[PDB]
């Protein structure tokens, strides 16, 4: 089993998209492998679509959390909550496939049927969590919050060049060689 | 079937129905009766309401066709008016708004669904807000209630009988033979 | 097919069916062929109910179409007449309401479901007492049976043929061969 | 459609048709076309019954309808009469029923599934008794074989052709050409 | 039933109706009912919107009957009138355009699906950047705003009420009473 | 109910529909009605085209409908008018060809599907090649264009508006008012 | 409605349609068509196929319908011909069958297919292959070419156009004009 | 498998909805967390978005039960159940990552067909679950018993800050 | 379980259609037992209705790839692509159970919808793919090619006497005694 | 486990449909047997309701081609293809329960949709396979060929004493303690 | 089990279709053999009809990161994105069986309800990628990319000569003598 001996070493792979049960495996591998060693360096490799916004903050705070620090690889794509992922490594060892792609959009959500007082209070979180996240992304790149704000209006679609140009990710590694 | 001459006939009587949930085909329906029967400005237009509700656009288009025609429309609640019901029931000419002894009335705010992004949702949250005020206004104005009072009694479902919707203000009297 | 022509042919004669469970579209055409027959204020009209029921606001507009239409009502009951079938042919006018001998009486309570939140549940609760309580009022006073009686018998169910239904108070009288 | 001319020019014959099982609806139907023809009160109503039977309530209302008209209803039997449809085909005026040579007769005890709560049980499985004698008695009453031979003949199904119907009481005579 | 003889009524005192979404056979059925009204060219042709889009070639070919004739056609706002319902609304002749005044009006830019080969989703792409901006040229040169005002205005959904758009161009007039 | 009648008093003027795609029903309904209209040796028959194509042979069929009878058809394009539909409006009496000012058309070769075994794949995959072929040289011969022309643009979707079509050839003149 | 009714106009000419798949009810209707046009034993019926085939027993029941009467029927192909359409379009009287000039004609063996027992296999298959040299010789007689000829052709679908079905046997002449 | 060796430190974590069989895992786990050593700390992490409230008052009460304290961490959010689980924990230790949410709101339930009288028993037993579950939020937490009855009115998002004002939490751990 | 034991012996059970999965398995044990002896014989049993043309194409070429000799072994039945792998064997070593059949017939297809170029290309690859299986059914077999497209147009049985006179097979086992 | 066990004493269940899975599955185990030791019985139990043909005959050259001694029991039913597999053991060596039954009747087939020749080809396909049929069944019983046709025209049903005077089995077992 | 055995001689077997989760484990085995031997070659098998492009991306880039030498092996078929992973291979290590085939074409993608703003941003990517996949067939073939655009405009099907010709691959197997 391959994965197993990706995890004995440090390597935590995240290729599925973001829900609550893949938030939770990843926290728990997380938090086991900060218990073998604080000291150590936990690689995370992300080739997954975006998910809820729920699990992009546990996982965020679960990174952040930690002492060992956080090596993110961006291969294949990194959409919306995995682009956030992404860019929440450690700085400077923020690293992207040469032929990967970062997309990058305001979350989009959808309620059920209920009445005014509910769907205002859910129009209020949900303009709260848009917020957030464009603290997220503000915070952890070189952009300014405004140039985030017009980027984010629609579908933004950045190549490993233009993601490392954006500030996202520092090294676009192309071969060991 | 025997419906189709029953309800010609009553229309031909200049009489009107509602039996159904409000949505665009009775709302056209309703509309285009009520232009008909406009030809003659001088008698009066009865409409029964007997349901549960219904999309607020559809109710907003029979209303303001009723404020439209000129001509006096007496409204009759003949089992439940819920909801759009209700509120087309109280926008009958004044003195001419009635509920049957065992009639049942309620009212409560608006109620629909978001989806989309986040402006999408920002856009459709200050629509429903305006549209909710406006339906408490409007309210307010025919009932002869305070604007607040109306807020305060229809942030959940309120239930009435004829005699409680009559001394609140939604009806005018209670038919009981004649 | 042919039902159309013999129902029109024997609303000529002032004659109306009830023949299915009542719900809004039935309550309608019924209220409406009541309204129409209602042009001669001296002859009576005739009534066939046989069906299980269905809902309350239907069978209270129907009702209070037979209370203000100052004619006659005769409720006869052919087939089964339960739950609203059974207050429709008990509330026609005294001593015009029969069955014909082989006909099933059935009373009970009304049955509804809740769903929604803690607040909406109390509410929707407190109007299912009330329109229990109703039911019984109206029953208790059709009937001559007191208050006490009626929400003692109809706890679960009760069945009743032709003369005992006499002898209750439900009906006036069995029509047979007549 | 043929159907409605066919029916409708038959009807103005007084020939009426229960060539499919009994429901609701077609008792409606017919019982509309019996009490229409019984405005004529010296000519008889032919009646054809192809059927396998169907609802007890709807049969029963049926039989109450022809026993209440002063009209005599001929009953014809063609293709087979089985359930309510051999009870309705019984209950036709005496020495006025008739079945056609290659026609099956079949007889058997009612039968409807209920379910609910133990006590609804116990009162629907009394009900469901009551309904079992009641029909035992009416066609014993009405074939003169006594209520213990019809009860221990209707325990399971039992068929009769033309022959061994007339023996056995079911109908009157076999007809053949005119 | 009296759906039909309704509608056939209202034709033929000079009405057309839209209240529904604009697809093929509606949009047929009213190019339709446009050129049949278009025998006499004297008198001038009154329509009512009520409807949320729909498709864009039915709407441009309802417009393009709308311009050929040289009838005077009157559009007029009965409810909610959006994307395709607000560009045939504002359509009708100057000095002829109306709503009522509880009306939503809605503009937005129109919305579709892609799916095939690349070279494929390419022409699709152009044509579909083709019909946005003829049809914000169209809705630019009806209101007398700026093309660069309504492409500002209707990259996001907009809302509107009477009088927002009587200043904004959208209408003329906000009609109440005859 | 009425867009029939409408439908009946638009035939009156020799005025033909071709909404909705093209099937084998809609080419019977119109190759009926082109026969009906065909009683009068020397007049005009004006054909509307709304329709994103269909079946083949069912084109085909009107298009030889079209070509057999001697009156002339005038063919006006509005809506899409698309594949089939773009051949039917091509094909009309030259000097006789019409569209819209705001009308799209949609120029493509056909597609269909292969299954079965090798030999009925192979005599199929020759079948559709050779009406591919026809369909170019029909469409070279009636546009003006050369064959090489048609086969090398029709490889992928071509669009035009009307003035492009009327340059290019599928039409003649775009209309504006009558 | 309107396809009815022209329908109705043409068959009172004397055209009728074969315009769908072949099965019981459309069989039966032409047959019914037939029969009642057989009532004037001189004028020549027209008879237009467009469709794809269908069930044998049908088709053939219009086939022994057709050689049955008096009449002389004029088969005219039109769109397509195909199985058991080209098998009727070539079944009418000699020198007046005819094609229109974009017309495709198919033929091929029958299909069906087999369950059950050894035995009743056996019995359907010996059927199935009696069927299939009927259709053979009948297509032989017809045509004019040898049973062993049309035997190796009809082996796997083959297509003809007009001229190539005109030199083979399969239809008399083309028709272009009137 | 990490969530093995995360049960042989001492830590449940919860991050599955709240119905019987999750709830039974728990209790299980707890129980046998106590046996081991009845005198270290018990570590529950919650990222569930509530559940049935039979479940909740199980797993609440074996909470209560087990004599090592037991201390509640939230990250991601804690909905409805959930939020009485985590202010369920002893005092000191419930703490909350920091961008995480707090939702409370009074339980949502539906009943099948049924006549009056059992309709009327059904009302009645939820509106005991609901004073049952202000009580259960009164004790544990700091504001009063009529605001919160006023609160839940509606739904109630608390974020970090807003839920440790309210007394759900007692501090926000940015980093251990 | 007895298929370890068989696998031991150097046989291959052949027992469902012919798929990539199928296909993949079959020549993974192929290459095994090729590695662990390249001078014994391996056996091949047949037991499937047909498959896909592709997979028989590879199961086919890794057959004649190998250095072993291998034998062929129709039990139940071979149709259409198991026929060719059957008469693929090493020649000499083709067997058939007394009460098996062998069915042949042209290959069958379908295609979704599309325009006509695509069409053109996909029946000229089917009569591709058809003038290739009559040719591997030719070189394996005694039979002239042109026999074999007559024959081939309908479906063909043969039982396992016809079989042996068409070629396709060696020997007929009736019993160890 | 109950099955490997029994498997150790050299018998086998057949209790599932007659598919390709479950003949490759007995056919594996019968040359097993037969390779771990040629001389010793080997024991099939039937408790089928029948199967597909090819899985038929398969099974039975396998159960023929095999040296040792092959008994056969009939437990509950064994109907169709499960009769044919009962009546194919070693002569004197197939038995039956006391209240099993025996089921025979002709094969059923069902084919799609197709043209004329594949129909006819089928149909006789499907006819020889019903002569096969019948040559297994008169070959391994003591009744005349043309008694067997005109006996499974339809479902005959045979009980243990009717099937051992009919020649599908030799003996009918009671009870141990009896032998 | 064989795999296992074949994945211990440095064989990594991909018969099943391109995705997300296949890329995953393909992208898994490849870092772990290259850990446990960064000298050995390492083996792909080809055997898929193709799939999603993110994957494809994702699996050329890893296996042109590492630093053994990777030679591809197709058999049955080497369909759209499978292709350029036989194409992808290092140079003169790059062979098919000889009846495999090989299909080339531009990419096929599907977007949902949409304005017409995002759908111009995803035609835009759409052309992008398949711009990027005419480069990549470029890089690693013997051919001007402008014969490139003009043959993969619809569905190319090429044999294992016509393929070798082409400059796919280098050479073709035949048998072990």
């Amino acid at each position: 089993d391959p994965y197993a001996k990706l995890f004995e070493e440090r390597v935590i792979f995240l290729g599925v998209q973001i829900d609550d049960a893949s938030a939770n495996d990843v926290m728990a591998q997380l938090l086991c492998l900060e218990s073998m060693d604080p000291d150590r360096d936990i690689s995370v490799y992300i080739n997954s679509p975006g998910g809820s916004f729920t699990a992009l903050t546990a996982i965020y705070d679960t990174m952040q959390y930690v002492k060992p620090d956080v090596q993110t690889v961006c291969m294949g794509q990194a959409a919306a909550a995995a682009a956030v992922l992404l860019a929440a490594g450690t700085p400077g060892k923020r690293m992207a496939l040469p032929n990967a792609r970062v997309l990058i959009h305001q979350p989009y959500s959808e309620t059920g049927r209920g009445q005014v007082s509910d769907l205002e209070i859910a129009a209020n979180e949900i303009l709260r969590m848009r917020s957030q996240l464009e603290d997220m992304l503000a915070k952890h790149s070189t952009t300014p919050v405004e140039k985030i704000r017009e980027d984010i209006e629609r579908d933004k679609i950045l190549t490993a060049e233009d993601a490392l140009s954006y500030g996202l990710i520092d090294q676009v590694i192309s071969t060991r060689k | 079937g025997l419906g189709d001459q029953v309800y010609n006939r009553l229309l031909n009587e200049r009489i009107i129905f509602l039996g159904q949930p409000v949505d665009d085909d009775i709302a056209n329906k309703i509309t285009a009766q009520l232009l008909l029967l406009a030809s003659d400005p001088e008698k009066d237009i009865y409409l029964y309401i007997n349901s549960p509700g219904g999309s607020i656009t559809a109710g907003m288009a029979i209303y303001d066709t009723m404020q439209y025609i000129k001509n006096d429309v007496v409204t009759i609640a003949m089992g439940l008016a819920a909801a759009m019901g209700q509120f087309l029931l109280s926008a009958g000419t004044p003195g001419k708004r009635f509920a049957l002894p065992n009639a049942e009335i309620l009212i409560h705010q608006p109620s629909a669904g978001l989806a989309g992004s986040a402006s999408d949702i920002k856009i459709h949250a200050e629509r429903l807000l305006h549209t909710k005020k406006r339906m408490a206004e409007l309210t307010s104005q025919h009932t002869g209630q305070t604007i607040e009072q109306i807020t305060r009694d229809s942030d959940r479902d309120r239930w009435f009988d004829a005699f409680e919707a009559k001394e609140y203000g939604l009806i005018d009297d209670v038919m009981t033979t004649a």
